[PDB]
RNA sequence: GCCGCCGUAGCUUAGCUGGUGGAGCGCCGGACUGUUAAUCCGGCGGUCCCCGGUUCGAAUCCGGGCGGCGGCGCCA
RNA sequence: CUCAGGCGGGUCAGGAAUCCGCCGUAGAGUGCAAGGGCAAAAGCCGGCCUGACUGGACCCGUAACAGAGGCGGGUCCAGC
RNA sequence: CGGCGGCCAUAGCGGGGGGGCCACACCCGGUCUCAUUUCGAACCCGGAAGUUAAGCCCCCCAGCGAUCCCGGUUGUACUGCCCUCCGAGAGGGGGCGGGAAGCCGGGGACGCCGCCGGCCACUAUC
């Protein structure tokens, strides 16, 4: 936009209020999503790891099922259907 | 957070000293059990905890106060070897609840042999509990039976001052153990298992 | 008259109370950090070990800078620390060398107090001193509450009110009440 | 100092902050409080800007100068209290061109248009204070004109005009 | 308006990996000389242009600024 | 294991490194722009150690949606 | 009054009182299991003679922060939709659909919630 990485114009998202900071309460990382459950996903700012590209923040998606520790969520994209590949701590269950 | 609305949120445990977050998140990430030992100055605590959204359940506890009743221990209840028989009393109600594996939470604390939470964890095993472990932290022998303890009152002893050592302070004060005798261990060892021989 | 009068007063009600209201002498640190090790370990590094009656600590430099911690790592300073009869032992005699009407002007604002003085310190055959007789400190008096001891290990580690934190009236009386007299004003 | 023609609109952009861009343009005010403190008087007139416009860094230090020039001569500065309340922070901007004729451009369309540091100015919006002078009800006649003077040197015009705070 | 390059003892010039500082010239105090010149010993001043920054420290390396040097200022 | 910086006591011409206590939610630090992350840590210190391992995938980015090579990454499972 | 949490400042700072503190702390021995480039300070083995004074629990106060509410500013600031609707522009207005901060005044707020123990108790409480 200049360029053009995943952080790009992700300054906010990304970024936690002062409030918020400091390293992220624990439950929300062990959460148990089961198949057909729809997840949203949302980046926690304050966990480094788990974390899908920035720019799908805010989606809605059904865990298909895992790979290895993180879940495996089926999105769509616009048209495209994609698999975005993230931990239980960027999820919350919806409803 | 401090005076204003700036960077950090505390925490409850974070607040009063206890143990960390990070810690407890790593322990709790395989789904199984915490076999809780924690430490006072004169009490030993071990609880079989699962984690829920709601705070933690409890299967079974098994304390020191639950101990000196009714198992022939009349013992100090804060020395290595009455922690040794808390692994073995929360190992009669792992054969009643069944579930006998669980991995050592020792909170915040440095593991090192020769400490608490490796004498409950040896009793454990003992009892019959198959947990997590590789072995070269058990406690010495002299430790659990009770007779380091023996050896050291005669060196010292209170309300008897001399050249030769006889040094004050605590020793076992006490008249019903003077310096405690590890035939009593032995006595209230000898209830483990689920039948009480 | 004052200083001492108010001083006093509090502590005795202190005592009335029960005792453990009253502070206690953590530690007693003698050190020389105005150095004269250069780039060496010093021999005035013995010195101080024979007169606490135990092992010192090097002290290792950093930066670079004009007279001392020219090279970073470099040894400066020396210190022991001192707890227990060891660190009382030292004082009988320390409080006693610093010239007597304890000054008022070099205590600390948590009733703690440091000593400033150089190349002199008593008891023959050990200060004379043939034939490495270079020496220098500065020796400070770390005293607190005895209750204060939960904050510094892990469990229950938590913010300690100023209710229950040392404060320059206690410290001036309980100095005294030792050995050697407080300065009066008035 | 090229005619103000672009200090009279506010549809222009921010490019204040003078840390983050590099070269900056000096002020040229200096003054800004004049005469005794404003805790010795109790009436407050104000002039009261209807126009949203930026007021040139130039414009502010003429305008305060010929007004306070007033004040002074007429009534001491043992009384009246002036202020004029803004300090200009909007960085204002420049195309490079002079003549030069012929074959040369000067010029350019783009190669760099983005601005060179002109000048400063202030942000003023409706019903602003551009200036507020306190004075007692002696001194009345002589605040009035003073803000008059003032207007036309404004970018575009008041329409709130010379108000009577009272003083509240 | 563009793009290179300087400023260093009163002057002119060497120099720099960031831990430094000179030369010739002028000038000053002695000394040859009758005096003096020439000559001959003894010297010293340098925020190494301003002003930011990084560094543990910048005369040195980057930003900016000021004055002085070259090269384009056109086929159109 | 907790910091920049500030306070009071110490040494000095001042000051440094060094010393003791108190304040101190992040101004420190994390190679290097900038921005984002982080305080019982990813920072600091110490020890051990060498997975910057082999094989073979899914997925994403690259190149939103939407074909697109090389390259990178997350995420598994097997082996060591 | 213990232990483990959830929510994660409504539980930040500060201060007063009481203890119905075996349990919790100080405290005392540190030979030994063990922690320090120095010290039982730290870490850990051992005890209770002494202390309630903290801490801790419990009761309560808001000046400072923050949380919520009412009202006032304010349906104001600002805004989607439509406009042979206005303004030389800058900009505004109507209808139509929505609506913030900062602040005043008067208030709630110096926690709430889940599991399990334990003198006593078999009940509910420090």
């Amino acid at each position: 936009q200049k360029a053009h990485s995943f952080r790009r114009k992700t300054r906010k998202k990304l970024s936690k209020h002062p409030r918020r900071r400091g390293l992220p309460p624990l439950t929300r990382f062990l959460q148990e999503f089961e198949v057909g459950q729809r997840v949203h996903i949302v980046i926690e700012p304050s966990y480094h790891k788990g974390m899908p590209d920035p720019r799908f923040h805010g989606r809605t998606g059904t865990v298909v099922g895992k790979r290895g520790e993180a879940y495996i969520v089926e999105i769509k994209d616009g048209s495209k259907v994609k698999t975005l590949f993230i931990h239980p701590v960027h999820l919350r269950p919806q409803k | 957070m401090a005076h204003g609305p700036r960077y950090r949120v505390p925490f409850r445990r974070r607040r009063e000293g206890k143990t960390n977050y990070r810690k407890r998140l790593k322990l709790l990430k395989s789904g199984k059990p915490r076999l809780v030992v924690r430490k006072s100055l004169n009490h030993h605590i071990a609880q079989i905890i699962v984690y829920d959204p709601k705070g933690d359940r409890t299967l079974v506890s098994a304390h020191t106060r639950e101990l000196i009743r009714d198992f022939g221990w009349k013992g100090h209840c804060g020395n290595t070897p009455s922690a040794y028989l808390l692994g073995l009393l929360i190992g009669y109600k792992a054969k009643q609840a069944g579930i006998e594996e669980a991995i050592l939470d020792i909170g915040l604390h440095p593991p090192v042999r020769g400490s608490s939470v490796f004498a409950v964890l040896k009793g454990a095993v003992d009892a019959g509990l198959n947990v997590p472990h590789s072995p070269e932290i058990f406690p010495d022998e002299y430790r659990i039976r009770g007779e380091h303890i023996a050896e050291y009152a005669k060196m010292l002893k209170e309300q008897d001052e001399e050249k030769f050592r006889r040094q004050f302070g605590g020793y076992l004060v006490k008249g019903l153990d003077p310096e405690k005798l590890p035939e009593h261990f032995e006595e209230v060892k000898a209830r483990i298992i689920e039948k009480f021989e | 008259m004052a200083v001492e009068i108010p001083n006093k007063e509090q502590i005795l009600a202190d005592w009335e109370a029960h005792p453990m209201r009253r502070p206690r002498i953590e530690k007693v640190t003698i050190n020389i950090g105005v150095g004269e090790s250069g780039e060496r370990l010093t021999k005035a590094e013995i010195m101080l070990q024979q007169l606490t009656g135990q092992k010192p600590i090097r002290r290792k430099a950093k930066k670079t800078n004009r007279d001392f911690g020219i090279r970073r790592g470099e040894p400066i300073a020396v210190k022991v620390t001192l707890r227990g009869p060891k660190a009382y032992e030292l004082l009988k005699r320390l409080l006693a060398a610093v010239d007597n009407r304890l000054k008022a002007s070099s205590f600390d604002e948590h009733g703690n107090v440091c000593f400033g003085i150089e190349e002199h310190i008593n008891i023959p055959g050990v200060e004379y001193d043939p034939e490495i007789g270079i020496f220098g400190m500065d020796v400070c008096v770390t005293l607190e509450r005895p209750g204060f001891r939960v904050a510094r290990r892990k469990r229950k580690r938590a913010k300690i009110p100023t209710r229950h934190k040392l404060t320059k009236e206690e410290g001036m009386v309980y100095m005294m009440e030792e050995f050697g007299v407080e300065i009066v004003e008035g | 100092l090229r005619p103000a023609k672009i200090d009279r609109y506010v549809d222009k952009p921010a490019y204040t902050r003078r840390e983050y861009i590099r070269g900056a343009p000096g002020p040229k005010i200096t003054i800004f409080d004049m005469g005794n403190p404003a805790g010795d008087f109790e009436f407050e007139v104000s002039l009261h800007t209807a126009e949203p416009v930026q007021i040139r860094q130039n414009a502010l230090e003429a305008a305060r100068q010929q007004v306070n020039r007033y004040l002074q001569k007429n009534v001491g500065r043992s009384n009246y209290h002036f202020k004029i309340r803004v300090y200009p922070f909007q960085v204002l901007r420049e195309n490079p061109m002079a003549t030069g004729r012929k074959a040369d451009r000067y010029g350019n369309g783009m190669r760099r248009p983005f601005g060179k540091p002109i000048g400063l100015a202030a942000r003023l919006k409706k019903d602003q204070k551009i200036l507020s002078i306190r004075v007692n009800r002696q001194h009345l006649k002589f605040a009035i004109e003073g803000a008059r003077r003032a207007a036309m040197k404004f970018p575009c015009k008041c329409y709130y005009r010379i108000y009577d705070k009272e003083g509240n």
